[PDB]
């Protein structure tokens, strides 16, 4: 039991790391999109 | 979308310049501050900013609209611009003039001819340019831009100085007006088919000759 528990725990942890990386890059993509939109908006004032 | 290659940062602005004539100033957030663009100017390879930290007039002034939510006064140092194509300019910090300086041969260089009775010297490039100076005055004066993509290397005066002549690497020869650099012959003479390698006048203005790299 003790070993099989430890091993399966480590496997779970590894997939937890996978999820953490996935979400981290998702938020980075969000930040990129926001930066683009900021630039667009600041430009759009120029004409008025 | 367009290629950037210049990056330098001034007094808590960032400044970025492009292959195709748009130069931008930013705040460390990468926030957008008013740009300079679309002049007869491109591929800006030299950016530089004045030693002088600007004193600040505001009672009458010309400053551009910054793009902040309000959009505030904006006063850079003075700063220097220059292209890929060897074109040198200075900007008034207040933007009121984009002033160009000397303008110089783009690429590779080939040798110059003197007027035999006047303090004038003619310079030409491989590319698109022949121009004349008064070498006492050190003054850039009359010049004509030549037809696109013709290579040019040979240059001559006639012994009077009244005539100028130039030789072009693509089978092409022009006679030139030692004033206007008009194409004297309604068309140039394009009899050969490769590079000139010499040109000369006779003592008689009536005769001129060229060599070509085919040994002809």
């Amino acid at each position: 039991h003790l070993e099989r528990n430890l091993a399966t725990l480590k496997k779970k942890v590894i997939k937890e790391g996978e999820l953490h990386r996935t979400d981290y890059v998702r938020i980075m993509q969000e930040n990129v999109s926001l930066i683009k939109e900021i630039n667009e908006l600041r430009r759009e004032l120029k004409l008025t | 979308k367009e290629a950037i290659t210049v990056l330098m940062t001034i007094d808590s602005y960032i400044v970025t310049g492009d292959i195709k004539g748009n130069i931008k100033f930013y705040d460390h957030t990468l926030s957008v501050v008013n740009w300079y663009s679309n002049f007869k100017l491109g591929a800006i390879r030299t950016l530089s900013f004045s030693k002088t930290i600007p004193s600040l007039p505001t009672e009458k002034s010309n400053l551009p609209t910054d793009c902040t939510l309000r959009g505030d006064l904006f006063v850079v140092r003075n700063f220097i611009i220059g292209t890929f194509d060897a074109t040198v300019y200075h900007m008034t910090v207040d933007g009121t003039k984009l002033e160009k300086l000397f303008v110089e041969p783009r690429d590779a260089v080939y040798a110059v001819s003197c007027h035999p009775y006047q303090p004038l010297i003619a310079v030409g490039s491989v590319c698109g340019m022949i121009k004349v100076w008064d070498f006492e005055k050190k003054v850039y004066l009359f010049s004509r831009t030549f037809e696109k993509g013709l290579g040019v290397q040979c240059l001559t005066y006639n012994p009077e100085g009244a005539l100028l002549g130039a030789g072009f690497t693509e089978g092409t020869v022009y006679i030139l007006d030692a004033m206007s650099l008009e194409n004297e012959s309604p068309e140039p003479f394009k009899y050969s088919k490769s590079s000139v390698s010499h040109c000369c006048f006779s003592h008689d203005s009536n005769y001129m000759a060229t060599a070509d790299v085919n040994f002809t």
